[PDB]
């Protein structure tokens, strides 16, 4: 709707696209499986790309010129989760990767000399540490604000 | 410096203020049960009130109350802070005054107390959790249907279903 | 919020309570003037029937030779400027705490001088009235600023609108 | 509709709050003192500033906007003319 022309419900460009292309890679007359139990244009690498239909989902989903999708994401419409929906994913997915990383290391520096614990990895991916990452309800949102590492340890 | 078990007033609150609201939550489903009645988001527009006047947009309901919720809601922000509800019934509830032992800060494990009576509300937290993680269901299960039971000649096999989309 | 508390001397204190204030309080009945033009609507069934020079139907005499650029608004203006810019000066100079020269030898000592010139001398309740005032200019005319073509006409059912806008 | 010598009117409004000082009291620009030959030296580098003095002219000057503002400029300015005009004067309104 926003510029880029509209979605699968129409987009013509976008059909001579699914057209010519795939359906050419077929327009190899054939080349021969006629049994053969092989080679595999033939069955999807198209239908998998081609099954792909006036159905893609749907999806909106903008198609410029040429008819090749422009991803606006401005939560309007129909997009919305063309960034926030995978996101939050990505923030969230990273940061239980650091919040690990402050973790197995603010666990060492102590006892009897821990001078490169490090390169060799007791427990691996700290493990123990790692599922702090999921339970991590609001954790740093607010430790890391107070208390912890703290002003103090700013 | 100072190693662990910080948090005080804290968030034991937050939590049981879910618990509390949550068994308001299912309340509000509660109430078809038994005569089937009415279902679902139903969106409802709640009780009624019965008609002269609406047709009913009528305004925006939710956004004049919630003005109000909202000077409630700091009442209790500032009790936590810095405590004052004659009754005192989160903050450590009632019995109160003491609950001196959070005050002063540093418990590590407690267990609490409360009430002039008794029975310490370990068993209102049970009633309290099993209504958090039943919205969680309750809400989860939408996404596909309305209802629960009653009967087996058929019910009970869950013989076919739609699944998710893929 | 411009104050939760905010702080501390002499400044927030001394220009800011005392002054911007007693200017914001020089403010609510000259407010009035203009809330003033407004109660001239404001109660019904009295008998304007008719001037008040609205709309531009055309001359203040006319005038004997030309009407000045066009209209009132610039007469008006160019002197209302000098007379009040007059006034704002007379607000301008005194001190408070004592006033003999561009005297030398006053600092504070313990204790503690003198407040804001003027501070309130009590019947701080002009200030209940006041904030008030400030917060309805605010707000509340703002209330209708904001798309104020129509006079009331009043339908039923009940009221306001939200979304929109 | 520009009321476009509505501002010039204006911007002369204060540069003639300019005409100011040459005239009166003392030789001219308060000297100068500082500007050829430079400063003690001062080297910070350095002075003068006053928040006081914005007293004098502000009443006194208030007037000259009007001079020309005033019946000079839509005026039919100086009207009240002749004086010496063979090669030529006039000067003629365009109004
Ligand atoms: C609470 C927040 C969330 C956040 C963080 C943002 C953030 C933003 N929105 Mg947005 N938006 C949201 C919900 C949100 N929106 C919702 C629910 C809607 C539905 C009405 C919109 C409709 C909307 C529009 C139409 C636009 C934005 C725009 C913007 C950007 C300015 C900014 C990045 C604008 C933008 O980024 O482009 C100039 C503008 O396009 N939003
Ligand atoms: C808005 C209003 C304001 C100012 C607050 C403010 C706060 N809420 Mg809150 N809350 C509100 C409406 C509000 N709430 C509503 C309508 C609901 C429902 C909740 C359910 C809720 C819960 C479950 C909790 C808070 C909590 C909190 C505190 C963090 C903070 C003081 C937490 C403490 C946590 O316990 N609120
Ligand atoms: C006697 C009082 C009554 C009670 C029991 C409370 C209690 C509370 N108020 Mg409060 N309040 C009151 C009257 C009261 N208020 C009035 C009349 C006002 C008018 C402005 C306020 C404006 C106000 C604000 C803006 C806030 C509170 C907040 C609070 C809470 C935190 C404590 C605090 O901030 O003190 C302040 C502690 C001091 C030591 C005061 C410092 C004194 C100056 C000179 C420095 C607490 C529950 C806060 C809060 O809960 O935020 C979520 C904060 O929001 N109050
Ligand atoms: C004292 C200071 C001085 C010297 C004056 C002096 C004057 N004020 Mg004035 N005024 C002051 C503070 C002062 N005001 C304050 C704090 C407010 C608020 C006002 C609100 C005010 C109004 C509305 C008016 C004046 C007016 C006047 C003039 C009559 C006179 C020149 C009048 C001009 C007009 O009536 N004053
Ligand atoms: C100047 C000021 C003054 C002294 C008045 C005075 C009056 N107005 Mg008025 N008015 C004003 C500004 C003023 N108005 C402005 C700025 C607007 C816009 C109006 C719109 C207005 C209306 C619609 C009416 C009046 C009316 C009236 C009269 C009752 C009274 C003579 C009434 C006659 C009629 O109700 N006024
Ligand atoms: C122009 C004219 C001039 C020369 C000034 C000059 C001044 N005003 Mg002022 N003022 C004016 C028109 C003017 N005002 C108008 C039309 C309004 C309305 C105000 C509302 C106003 C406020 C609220 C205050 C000032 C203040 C001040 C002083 C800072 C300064 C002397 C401050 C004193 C402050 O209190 N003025
Ligand atoms: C310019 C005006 C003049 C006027 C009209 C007033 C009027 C008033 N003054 Mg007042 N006062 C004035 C000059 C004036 N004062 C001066 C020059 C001083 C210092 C010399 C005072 C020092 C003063 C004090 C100490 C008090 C008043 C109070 C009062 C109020 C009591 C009124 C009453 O008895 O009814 C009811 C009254 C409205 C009293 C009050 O409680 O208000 C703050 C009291 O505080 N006045
Ligand atoms: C300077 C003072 C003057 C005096 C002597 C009083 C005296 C009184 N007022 Mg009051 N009031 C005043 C100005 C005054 N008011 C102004 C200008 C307002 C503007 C809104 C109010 C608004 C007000 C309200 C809403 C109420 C009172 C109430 C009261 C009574 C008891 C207060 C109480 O314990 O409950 C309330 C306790 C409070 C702390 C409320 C705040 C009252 C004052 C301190 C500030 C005004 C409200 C503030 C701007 C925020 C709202 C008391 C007789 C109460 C009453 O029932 O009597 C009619 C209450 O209803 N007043
Ligand atoms: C300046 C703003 C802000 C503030 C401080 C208020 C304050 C108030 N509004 Mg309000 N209001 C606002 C913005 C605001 N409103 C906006 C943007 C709208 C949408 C146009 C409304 C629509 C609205 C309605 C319909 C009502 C109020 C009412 C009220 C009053 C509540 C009843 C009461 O005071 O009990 C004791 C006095 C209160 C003084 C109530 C009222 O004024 O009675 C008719 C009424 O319910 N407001
Ligand atoms: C809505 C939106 C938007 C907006 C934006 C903006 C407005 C910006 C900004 C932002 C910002 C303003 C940022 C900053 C902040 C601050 C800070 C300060 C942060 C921080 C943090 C930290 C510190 C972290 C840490 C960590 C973690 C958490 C993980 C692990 C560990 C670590 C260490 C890594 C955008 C644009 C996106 C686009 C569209 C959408």
């Amino acid at each position: 709707d926003i510029a880029g022309l509209t979605p699968c419900k129409e987009s013509k460009q976008f059909a001579k696209r699914e057209k010519q292309a795939l359906k050419k890679l077929q327009a190899s007359l054939k080349l021969y499986a006629d049994d053969s139990a092989p080679a595999l244009a033939i069955k999807a690498t198209m239908e998998k790309t081609k099954k792909r239909f006036d159905n893609y989902g749907k999806y909106g989903l903008l198609c410029g010129s040429d008819g090749l999708p422009h991803l606006i994401v401005s939560g309007d419409q129909r997009h919305w989760g063309e960034f926030i929906t995978p996101g939050i994913l990505f923030l969230y997915i990273a940061g239980w990767i650091g919040w690990v990383g402050r973790s197995y290391l603010i666990a060492i520096r102590d006892e009897k000399k821990p001078t490169q614990k490090e390169i060799i990895i007791d427990v691996p991916l700290a493990s123990s540490l790692l599922f702090r990452g999921f339970s991590w309800p609001v954790a740093a949102y607010r430790e890391l604000l107070n208390g912890e590492l703290v002003d103090n340890n700013f | 410096l100072a190693e662990d078990p910080e948090n005080l007033r804290w968030f034991v609150q937050a939590e049981l203020v879910n618990g509390r609201w949550a068994m308001l939550g299912v309340a509000g489903m509660l109430l078809p049960e038994v005569f089937t009645s009415i279902g679902i988001i139903n969106v409802p527009k709640w009780y009624a009130a019965g008609k002269e006047e609406y047709f009913a947009s009528s305004s925006t309901l939710f956004v004049i109350e919630f003005i109000l919720s909202h000077y409630v809601e700091i009442r209790r922000w500032q009790d936590i802070k810095n405590p004052g509800s004659v009754n005192q019934d989160p903050i450590f509830k009632q019995y109160s005054l003491p609950a001196g032992e959070v005050g002063y800060p540093g418990g590590i494990f407690n267990p609490l107390n409360f009430a002039p009576t008794l029975e310490a509300k370990e068993k209102e937290i049970a009633n309290g959790r099993l209504m958090l993680a039943f919205l969680g269901f309750i809400i989860q299960h939408n996404v596909t249907g309305k209802g629960p039971f009653d009967n087996l000649l058929q019910h009970i096999s869950d013989p076919w279903h739609n699944t998710i989309v893929q | 919020s411009a104050p939760g508390d905010f702080g501390f001397d002499p400044l927030g204190l001394g220009e800011v309570p005392a002054n911007l204030e007693r200017y914001k309080e020089s403010e609510l009945i000259h407010c009035r003037w203009a809330m003033l033009a407004v109660p001239g609507i404001l109660v019904p069934e009295a008998l304007g029937y008719g001037q008040e020079w609205a709309a531009l139907p055309g001359g203040q005499a006319t005038y004997l030779g030309n009407p000045v650029p066009w209209g009132t608004l610039p007469t008006i203006l160019a002197i209302e400027f000098l007379a009040i810019a007059f006034v704002e000066h007379q607000r301008s100079m005194e001190k408070d705490p004592e006033k003999k020269k561009y005297p030398g030898g006053a600092f504070d000592p313990l204790g503690y001088s003198k407040d804001p010139k003027k501070l309130e001398e009590l019947k701080v309740k002009e200030i209940k009235n006041g904030r008030l005032a400030l917060l309805a200019f605010v707000g509340f005319c703002v209330q209708q600023s904001a798309y104020p073509g129509t006079g009331p006409l009043e339908n039923l059912a009940t009221h306001l609108a939200d979304p929109w806008h | 509709s520009a009321l476009v010598i509505s501002l010039s009117t204006g911007l002369s409004l204060f540069l003639g709050r300019f005409v100011f000082f040459n005239f009166q009291r003392e030789n001219v620009a308060k000297q100068v003192p500082e500007q050829n030959g430079l400063t003690h030296f001062e080297a910070g580098d350095t002075r003068a500033k006053e928040y006081v003095s914005l007293l004098k002219s502000n009443d006194p000057v208030g007037f000259n906007i009007v001079d020309v503002l005033a019946w000079g400029s839509i005026g039919h300015v100086v009207a009240y003319y002749i004086l010496a005009t063979t090669s030529n004067g006039y000067d003629p309104a365009f109004f």
